[PDB]
Formats: C-alpha cells, structure tokens, sequence
C-alpha cells in the first residue's frame, strides 16, 4: 500500500501517510418498501380514449 | 439511493416523514430502513490515519503501522480486519501492541532506552531499524520504538560563591551552507498546451 | 551538501511533474491532442480541446 | 558559529555559499572562589575590566574569558563609596604602584 | 490621535541625566509552528465509490504532489520547533540552592508541585489560549459510537482531512525551556558559547550593567530595590496575563 500510494517500487526510509487500499466492498444489498402492486398501465395506456 | 459504506444501528432521532439525514456538507450519513422503519447510520468504509514506517526497501521488508488516535482495542473495528487479508490482520493485533498518544503502533516493539531519534513517529516517540539481532539472542534486525533523548543532562553547581574561568581555548572552524539562487525557468505559451497544431 | 542539493532537486522534480502531467485526461476522451484531432471533427472535438 | 566569532571565509557552491566561521570556544575550565569587591581602607574597590579570583588565601584580578591572574593594583580597580553597601565584599590589601 | 506632543528645550547647553532607574519586564509573543495537516486523495474528492475511483484514475494523478507539499510543510514545522527550543543540547537541572541574590525566580522556574513541569506562567499561558481545533485527542471511537449530532471534527476525519500531532510534546518543550532558563540564570551566557561556567547572579548583573554602559557600583551600592522592582514586574506580568486574557 505504501508503494502504491506514492507510485514507486522502491521506498526509502521514513514514515508515509498511505491512502485507502485495504478494504473493498464485496456485497450489495437492496431495501425497498412492501408494495407488490402494479400501476394501471394497462388501464391508462390501453384506455378507450385520451 | 445507492452508496457504499458500513451500516450500524443508531439512536438518531428522525421526523416521521423523514427518510434520510445528511452530514455537515451534503453527505447522506443516516438512512431509514423502509422494511423496518428503524434508523440506520452510515459510516465511511475508509479510516485514513494509517502511517507506515519503513526502514527502506533496500534495507529490509518489515514495516510498522501507526493508526491515528485510536486505542489498540478498536483497530480491528476501525480498519475492519474481518474483511482484510490475513497479512493485514497480522498488523492488526499481536505482541507488539505499543500504545502512544497519537494512536497505537502495532508492528514495532517498545524499548525502555532513550536513543536519539531516527525516524519521527508522533508526540515524543520515534522509531529506528536497529541491528539488535546480536543483542537479542538469535532474533533478527528489528524496528524499535523508543522515546527521544533530550540531549544530555548536566549540573552546574551554582554554590552562590564560585567563578569558572577557562585556561586553554580551542579555535573551531564550522561550516554553514546557504542557498542563494534557484534554477530560473521559462515556459512557452502554445507549444506546451497545444504542441504544434 | 544538504539543502543546497534539495532546492535543485525540487526544481527538477517540479519540471518533471509538468511533463508527466501532460498525460492527464482532464475529462477528455484521450489526453492526446493529435488523436482527438484525427478522430473527431472540429465542432465536436472543440469541447474536448477546451 | 557557536562560540565567540573571530572571522569568516566564503566559498562558492552550486547556487549557494558556504561560510567557514572561526570561533574561540574556550575550554579547560577551572572554578575558584570569587568576590564582587574588596573593602580596603573602607573603600569598595570595584574591579575594572576583570573579576576578583581567589586562590588559596590569595586574591587577583583576571579577565573574564581567560585565566590571567594579576596583582591588585590601584589601576586594576576603582573605588566608589563606603563598602557597607556591597553585599559579600571580602576585605583585602589593595597593592599600589608608586610606593 | 498622533500620540502625545512633547517639548525638549534644547537650549544648546543642557545635559539631562537620569538619577533613578526603573527595571521593566515586557512580554513578547511569537508563533513558532502551525498545525500540520494531511489530506487523502480519494476520500475527499470521491468519498467511497469505485466508479469515482476509476474516473479519478483516468482524470489525473494530482494528489501525488499535493500531499507531498503538505508533507514538506509538516517537516518544516518540526524543524522550526527543533530550531527555536533546541539551541543547546545539554540540559541543565534547576539549581538546588535558591539564593540568586535578592531575585526570587519562583515563578519562571519549573513548579515541582504540579505533576507536569510547566512552571507557573507556562500553565497560565496554556489556559489563556483557547485551543478549539482537534488538538485534544478526538479518537475514532467518539466519531463512531456515542454520537448524537454531527460535528466538524468527525467530518474532517471522515473526508480524509487528518491532522498530524507535533513531534515534540509540550512537556518536551517545557524541558527545553527549563534547561535554557537554568543555564541563563546559573551560567550567565557562557553556555551559549562553551560549557556551563558558574556566575553568581550579582556578578552576572554587574556584567550586564557594564555591558549596557552603566558601570558597576550602581548595582552593588543599591541592589535590594533592583530585586524588589524585578519581583514587582514579574507580579505585574502575572496579574496582567491572568486578568486581561487578551495577550
Ligand atoms: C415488509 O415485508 C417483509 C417481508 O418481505 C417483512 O419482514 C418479515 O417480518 C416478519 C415479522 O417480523 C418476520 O416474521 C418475517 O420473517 C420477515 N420476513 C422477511 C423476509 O423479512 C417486513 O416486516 C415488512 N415490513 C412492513 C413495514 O410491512
Ligand atoms: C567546581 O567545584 C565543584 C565543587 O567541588 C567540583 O565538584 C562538583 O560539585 C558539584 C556540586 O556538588 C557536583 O554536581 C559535580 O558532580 C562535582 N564535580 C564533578 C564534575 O563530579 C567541580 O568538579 C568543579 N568544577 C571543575 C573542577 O571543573
Ligand atoms: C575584614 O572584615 C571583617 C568583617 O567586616 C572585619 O571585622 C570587623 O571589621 C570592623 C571594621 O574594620 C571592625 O570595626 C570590627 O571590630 C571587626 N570585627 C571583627 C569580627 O574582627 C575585619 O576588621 C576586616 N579586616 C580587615 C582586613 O580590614
Ligand atoms: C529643564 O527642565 C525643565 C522641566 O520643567 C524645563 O522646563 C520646561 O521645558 C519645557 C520645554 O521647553 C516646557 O514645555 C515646559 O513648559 C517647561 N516647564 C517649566 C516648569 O519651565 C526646562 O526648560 C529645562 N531646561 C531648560 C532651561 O531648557
Ligand atoms: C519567593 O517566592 C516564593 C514562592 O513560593 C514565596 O513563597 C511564598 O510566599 C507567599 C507570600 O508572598 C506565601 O503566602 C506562600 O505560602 C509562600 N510559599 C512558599 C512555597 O514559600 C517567597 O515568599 C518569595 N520570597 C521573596 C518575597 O523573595
Ligand atoms: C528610586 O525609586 C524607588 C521606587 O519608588 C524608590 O524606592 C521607594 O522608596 C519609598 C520611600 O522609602 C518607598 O516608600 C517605596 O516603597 C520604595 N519603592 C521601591 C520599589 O523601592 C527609591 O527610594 C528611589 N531612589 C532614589 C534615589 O530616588
Ligand atoms: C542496495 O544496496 C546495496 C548496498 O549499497 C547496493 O549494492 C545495491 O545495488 C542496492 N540495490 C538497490 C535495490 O538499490
Ligand atoms: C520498562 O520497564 C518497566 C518496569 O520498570 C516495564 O513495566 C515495561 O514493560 C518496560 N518497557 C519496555 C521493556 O519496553
Ligand atoms: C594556587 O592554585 C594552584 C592551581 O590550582 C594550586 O596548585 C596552588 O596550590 C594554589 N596556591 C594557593 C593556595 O594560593
Ligand atoms: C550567598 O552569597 C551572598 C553574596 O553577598 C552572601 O552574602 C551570602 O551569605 C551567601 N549565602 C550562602 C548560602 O553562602
Ligand atoms: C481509549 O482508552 C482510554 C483509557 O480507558 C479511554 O479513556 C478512551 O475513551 C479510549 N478510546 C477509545 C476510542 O476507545
């Protein structure tokens, strides 16, 4: 990570404030409300007249 | 509303119609779960306080880690060691659990000596790569984290009646370097930001 | 030699950056003026050039 | 430099200068007993361009930064009012030329 | 108001000579360092998102020098703190016998009563300055847990805006100040050029008076009022600093 945060394969003596390269998100979650109801698209787009 | 982070239960107070709450500068940090109506809290999946102390690649491969302003009890919680590689988890806990006033310093052992500072670390503490391998039995050259030597202590013996006078002087020649100029440069208008076109 | 060397290095380093930063896309499709001029017509390549 | 300055020498360096400073840097200190003034004949007899330094049962005037003992003459010291004032004055005979 | 007007009365033959002096103690403050800071590359300008990470990698590599510059600044600060208080490497312990003439020096010297070696005036100056930034340790646990409303320190830490601590502890600077004080009150000014050479404080005062042009027999003929004036000046400095709270 120290090599990457300053972009070099050779790192000399000292202290270095590295960037964030350790943790990568691996799981995705989705939370949507309980609706389970469709629009009247068939009652609107298939109307007798507009 | 999508985003990356770490969720956690929280005691935040939300208005009945409110759905999310932002940070100081337009950063949604506490969302409300729609399926349970309970309040969650989003913390960034990034803790930037990690300072790596190295003796140089062409001197060794061991390194020390300094997490900023944390105890050595929350470091696996802070950096999420459970989601990290085993090599990183080695630098999370262990035997070298030295704690300083600028976060603790897993990776390097602490000594009671007062050697002169080699690599500054934080408030008072320094570190150095020492060839203790001969001193510490069969172990290897290692990184140590001492406290700085404040020069050397001395006594004057005032005594309220005493004069001190030199008898033999020592002419000394000292070198002091000072930069007086820097390499002047010039830049072309078009040939840099447009080349030739 | 210390600081007497350092300033020189600094200057050189700055110049090196001023070259190594010519490869930054800055939002353009490609950080190569010739490539944009050869791939896109003036009216559409103008925004990338700006 | 660090000690008392004597002289300096400049040397050119790439885009810079190097100063060689010559300094006194006294050493080999010895600590003796001392007094601020000697009340001789009821006179303070303060030292002039020097300090009072006493060896075993002796007294001398010496320069501040070097050990140059000298006998207590009337030219090495100057008087100023009765010595009851000086706090810590050690009385001694103040030798005199012209005698 | 252009100050106050005054007349001198030249008269072409007239000598003005003082008869009674007034020792004065004046306070002058000087900043020697500033709070070093560091900033993370992606945490600020993309938060936490892989898509913005890709777009930043494609956009450029600016931060590679930004942090560098800030890094240099940090180093500079340390050097400043290491250049003002570390003039002499030797530490001189406080004298064991407190008889520096009539001078007391009971407030400039370190205070053994308090566990910290912060003398008296140093602690008062610590209390006068209201350090409101993230100087006190704002641990990550405070930001994560036991939180009710957002504060700016947590936002700074979360957006990568970290603040490094100074290399030298305030106790360390206190030790330097105590060492310099002991050297300048016991050895006069010799330790600034060579070793510590004992000078009785009356002799040092005579040295300094001879330096300023006023010959000896002015200190020695009457030094009790000089020490009283110095003590009164120290007391006035303490009172002004503890009351005004504006210096
Ligand atoms: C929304 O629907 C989910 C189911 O999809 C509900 O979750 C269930 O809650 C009951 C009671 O706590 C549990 O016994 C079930 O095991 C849960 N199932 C799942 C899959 O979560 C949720 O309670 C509903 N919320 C609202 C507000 O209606
Ligand atoms: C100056 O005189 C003293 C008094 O005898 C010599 O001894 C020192 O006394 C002080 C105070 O008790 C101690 O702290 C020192 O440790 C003593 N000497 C040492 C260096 O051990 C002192 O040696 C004299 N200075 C000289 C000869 O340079
Ligand atoms: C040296 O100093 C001591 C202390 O002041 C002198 O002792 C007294 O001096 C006064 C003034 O001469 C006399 O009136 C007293 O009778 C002295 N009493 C003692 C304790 O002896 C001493 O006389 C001084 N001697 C010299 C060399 O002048
Ligand atoms: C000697 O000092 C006195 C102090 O009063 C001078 O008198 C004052 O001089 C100033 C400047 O000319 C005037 O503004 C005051 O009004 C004077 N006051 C008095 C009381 O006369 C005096 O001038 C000085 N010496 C001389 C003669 O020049
Ligand atoms: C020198 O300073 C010390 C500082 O402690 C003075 O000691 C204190 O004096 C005050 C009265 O001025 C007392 O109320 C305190 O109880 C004293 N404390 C201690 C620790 O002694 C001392 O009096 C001063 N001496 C002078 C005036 O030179
Ligand atoms: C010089 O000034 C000081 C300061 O006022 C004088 O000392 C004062 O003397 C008076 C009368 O004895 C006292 O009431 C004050 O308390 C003293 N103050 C101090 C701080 O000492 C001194 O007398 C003056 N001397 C001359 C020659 O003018
Ligand atoms: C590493 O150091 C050694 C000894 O100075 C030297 O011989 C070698 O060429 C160096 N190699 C690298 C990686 O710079
Ligand atoms: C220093 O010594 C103390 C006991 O005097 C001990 O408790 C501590 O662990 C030591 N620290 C080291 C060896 O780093
Ligand atoms: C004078 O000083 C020298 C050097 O310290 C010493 O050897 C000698 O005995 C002293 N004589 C006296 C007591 O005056
Ligand atoms: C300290 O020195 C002064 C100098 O005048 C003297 O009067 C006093 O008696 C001395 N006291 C001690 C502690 O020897
Ligand atoms: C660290 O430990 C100290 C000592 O118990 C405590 O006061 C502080 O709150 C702790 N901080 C964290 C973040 O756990």
């Amino acid at each position: 990570e120290t090599k990457c945060t300053l972009k070099s394969f050779t790192v000399e003596k000292g202290i270095y404030q590295t960037s964030n390269f350790r943790v990568q998100p691996t799981e995705s979650i989705v939370r949507f409300p309980n609706i389970t109801n469709l629009c009247p698209f068939g009652e609107v787009f298939n109307a007798t007249t507009f | 509303l999508t985003g990356t982070g770490v969720l956690t239960e929280s005691n935040k107070k939300f208005l009945p119609f409110q759905q999310f709450g932002r940070d100081i500068a337009d950063t949604t940090d506490a969302v409300r779960d729609p399926q349970t109506l309970e309040i969650l809290d989003i913390t960034p999946c990034s803790f930037g306080g990690v300072s790596v102390i190295t003796p140089g690649t062409n001197a060794s491969n061991q390194v020390a880690v300094l997490y900023q302003d944390v105890n050595c009890t929350e470091v696996p919680v802070a950096i999420h060691a459970n989601q990290l590689t085993p090599t990183w988890r080695v630098y999370s806990t262990g035997s070298n659990v030295f704690q300083t006033r600028a976060g603790c310093l897993i990776g390097a052992e602490h000594v009671n000596n007062s050697y002169e500072c080699d690599i500054p670390i934080g408030a008072g503490i320094c570190a150095s790569y020492q060839t203790q391998t001969n001193s510490r039995s069969v172990a290897s050259q290692s990184i140590i984290a001492y406290t700085m030597s404040l020069g050397a202590e001395n006594s004057v013996a005032y005594s309220n009646n005493s004069i001190a006078i030199p008898t033999n002087f020592t002419i000394s020649v000292t070198t002091e370097i000072l930069p007086v100029s820097m390499t002047k440069t010039s830049v072309d208008c078009t040939m840099y930001i447009c080349g030739d076109s | 030699l210390g600081k007497l060397q350092d300033v020189v290095n600094q200057n050189a380093q700055a110049l090196n950056t001023l070259v190594k930063q010519l490869s930054s896309n800055f939002g353009a499709i490609s950080s190569v003026l010739n490539d944009i001029l050869s791939r896109l017509d003036p009216p559409e390549a103008e925004v990338q050039i700006d | 430099g660090k000690g008392y300055h004597l002289m300096s020498f400049p040397q050119s360096a790439p885009h810079g200068v190097v100063f060689l400073h010559v300094t006194y840097v006294p050493a080999q200190e010895k600590n003796f007993t001392t007094a601020p003034a000697i009340c001789h004949d009821g006179k303070a007899h303060f030292p002039r361009e020097g300090v009072f330094v006493s060896n075993g049962t002796h007294w001398f005037v010496t320069q501040r930064n070097f050990y140059e003992p000298q006998i207590i003459t009337t030219d090495n010291t100057f008087v100023s009012g009765n010595c009851d004032v000086v706090i810590g004055i050690v009385n001694n005979t103040v030798y005199d030329p012209l005698q | 108001s252009l100050g106050a007007e005054n007349s001198v009365a030249y008269s072409n033959n007239s000598i003005a000579i003082p008869t009674n002096f007034t020792i004065s103690v004046t306070t002058e403050i000087l900043p020697v360092s500033m709070t070093k800071t560091s900033v993370d590359c992606t945490m600020y300008i993309c938060g936490d998102s892989t898509e913005c990470s890709n777009l930043l990698l494609q956009y450029g590599s600016f931060c590679t020098q930004l942090n560098r510059a800030l890094t240099g600044i940090a180093v500079e600060q340390d050097k400043n703190t290491q250049e003002v208080f570390a003039q002499v490497k030797q530490i001189y312990k406080t004298p064991q016998i407190k008889d520096f003439g009539g001078f007391n020096f009971s407030q400039i010297l370190p205070d053994p009563s308090k566990p910290s070696k912060r003398s008296f005036i140093e602690d008062l100056l610590f209390n006068k300055v209201t350090l409101a930034d993230a100087g006190f340790i704002k641990q990550y646990g405070d930001c994560l847990g036991d939180i009710a409303a957002r504060d700016l320190i947590c936002a700074q830490k979360f957006n990568g805006l970290t603040v490094l601590p100074p290399l030298l502890t305030d106790e360390m600077i206190a030790q330097y100040t105590s060492a310099l004080l002991a050297g300048t009150i016991t050895s006069g000014w010799t330790f600034g050029a060579g070793a510590a050479l004992q000078i009785p404080f009356a002799m040092q005062m005579a040295y300094r008076f001879n330096g300023i042009g006023v010959t000896q027999n002015v200190l020695y003929e009457n030094q009790k009022l000089i020490a009283n004036q110095f003590n009164s000046a120290i007391g006035k400095i303490q009172d002004s600093l503890s009351s005004t709270a504006s210096a």
